């Protein structure tokens, strides 16, 4: 099919904001590590 | 190590924004982009302001990454690097989404 953005000549001069498939992205979201305690190295202090 | 230093964690090549030639550099807490072969950066966003990022999958003539900022902004990055376009796309994706909630400044 055709690209849903460029319907006619608008910026084919510099080719900047005229056409782009910006309506088809696998939307990625802020991913965090599953942690329930930030003490895995501090606990390995062994002794003081 | 994430100490407000310009430590580029990931160096991405031939990245185009709206087809504009450039290079994408992922630092410790900020992601910046500057035209390829140019010393002056034009795009600079903090992970803190970015909420998420979407990646334009195969099937298109260009593999890309759009940055969705929780401030109401979006940055379309086209990976025009024939060598590692798709590969860089996912590496950037991961690194970015991994750091995204780590520097989240939306707690305000």
């Amino acid at each position: 099919a055709h690209h849903l953005k460029r319907g006619a000549t608008m910026n084919e001069d510099s080719n900047e904001e005229e056409e782009e498939s910006e309506n088809d992205w696998e939307e990625v979201e802020e991913l965090s590590e599953p942690v329930l305690g930030d003490v895995r190295e501090s606990t390995a202090f062994s002794r003081s | 190590m994430a100490t407000s230093s310009e430590e580029v964690l990931l160096i991405v090549k031939k990245v185009r924004q709206k087809k504009q030639d450039g290079a994408l550099y992922l630092m410790a807490e900020r992601i910046a982009w500057a035209p390829e072969g140019k010393d002056r950066f034009t795009i600079s966003h903090m992970y803190a302001d970015i909420k998420c990022q979407k990646i334009s999958p195969e099937g298109k003539a260009k593999i890309q990454l759009q940055l969705v900022l929780h401030a109401g902004d979006t940055t379309n990055f086209h990976f025009s690097n024939e060598s590692t376009a798709v590969k860089e796309r996912d590496a950037v994706k991961d690194l970015l989404q991994q750091l995204l909630p780590k520097f989240k400044r939306k707690a305000n």
